[PDB]
């Protein structure tokens, strides 16, 4: 005989849940604050199977994965889940970034590796000019 | 689910899944004293469950992958194969 | 506790390809504890990042700061 | 060894310069040095994120040789993605 | 693009274990994956050079591009 733990045994919130996601969590016409969504996939280069059932996607924050790009050379700290590789690197090509940001790491790149060109590796290609 | 009217079943497991995120996220306040704002809730809603896309296609894809039907707890080590707190943990619960 | 495991599995069927996809009861519990730990972990690196700023709310810029580094630990 | 890696860098190197000045001249844009250098990086240190998931995928599959729908299952994500690679391993 | 020979290199020099090898159609088919991922950097970061009407790009369109081109391929 437990009321509480009656109401919910399903996969959706129980009435006693919904009113509680209702006062205190659910973003209503009185919030004045923006509805958070995080932005779609779109490919330049592919067909895009188009995701764009919502037209309505800016009356909301749309989440930026790039406004903090400077915070991002170095490691966010971490609670439970530590950084994976692939995360690590991501970061070191921000590093990097920056580093080339003052102008030393860019040309140096292409300096350290140009002895190190095997043409048997590349699929030679006319220099169009187009690199400043 | 599929191509036409499916928009409820998201709008309430949308809901359930922000319910959970306030419910976990009043434990980490309590446990690290600070409080969160409402859209903050709603943006940890919005991440878990489009994670929670990722994981159902990366699951189904691992389950299809070793020719079978049923998602099994190889599917979920391969899900959680890349880090090692992750990882480990899994072999820690998935074997309990 | 966190997410019930009717909620995961609804949740999973939702975005399954196929119909005769099914999940085992282990790797059902296994993704209702993966979920929570995603959750918990996205909710305290925001809340360290207002701790680092010397903020006692956590708000929307302190989830956009730890999001591109949280969202590639899980993928 | 060291110089393993960077005969493998520099190849990369010119060929996302090659492939980028295929996008500029689409675009009527001029790519800078910097940002070459930089593709280039992601696109090497992407390569070892592909290496060792499809290592780890031949195995979810019990094998030891990496095929054709390893590299399918790295699209999995992404249905767009997805259907090409698919709609290039069924005409190879 | 990239030739099938040095994708075999790459991929070579990247796995844990010795007895992985890689078949001839799964090379040929990451060498044209290797090919979209590099075509959809520039595209993506051109395209954020012409939103700002700039025909030159530099890193600072890199750094826009970069978190959702890694999560859009995995």
């Amino acid at each position: 005989d437990p009321k509480e733990m009656h109401c919910h045994e399903n996969w959706s919130l129980s009435p006693e849940e919904f009113e509680i996601w209702d006062r205190l969590y659910r973003l209503k016409e009185n919030d004045g604050v923006k509805e958070p969504i995080l932005p779609h996939t779109r490919f330049e280069t592919l067909e895009n199977l188009d995701k764009t059932s919502k037209p309505e996607e800016e009356a909301a924050h749309k989440l930026s994965l790039s406004e903090w790009s400077i915070w991002q050379s170095r490691p966010f700290p971490t609670s439970m889940v530590d950084h994976s590789d692939r995360c690590y690197h991501f970061i070191s090509v921000m590093e990097l970034i920056e580093v080339m940001r003052q102008e030393q790491g860019d040309c140096s790149y292409e300096l350290e590796l140009q002895p190190h060109l095997r043409i048997e590796d590349i699929h030679v290609r006319r220099n169009k000019g187009h690199l400043s | 689910a599929g191509g036409e009217q499916r928009e409820l079943l998201i709008q309430r497991l949308r809901a359930a899944v922000h319910y959970t995120t306030g419910a976990l996220a009043q434990d980490v306040a309590e446990d690290k004293g600070v409080l969160f704002s409402k859209q903050t809730v709603a943006a940890i809603s919005e991440i878990t469950f489009r994670q929670a896309e990722n994981f159902a296609r990366d699951l189904e894809m691992f389950a299809r992958h070793a020719k079978r039907s049923t998602i099994t707890s190889e599917d979920v080590k391969l899900l959680a194969r890349r880090s090692n707190s992750l990882l480990k943990y899994i072999t820690q619960k998935s074997d309990e | 506790g966190g997410f019930r495991k009717e909620t995961v599995e609804r949740l999973l069927r939702l975005h399954f390809r196929d119909g005769r996809t099914r999940v085992n009861g282990d790797a059902l519990l296994l993704m209702a504890e993966l979920l929570k730990v995603f959750v918990r972990e996205a909710a305290a690196r925001a809340a360290r990042q207002a701790q680092a700023e010397d903020l006692e709310k956590v708000d929307i810029e302190h989830v956009e700061k730890v999001l591109p580094q949280l969202l590639l630990d899980f993928v």
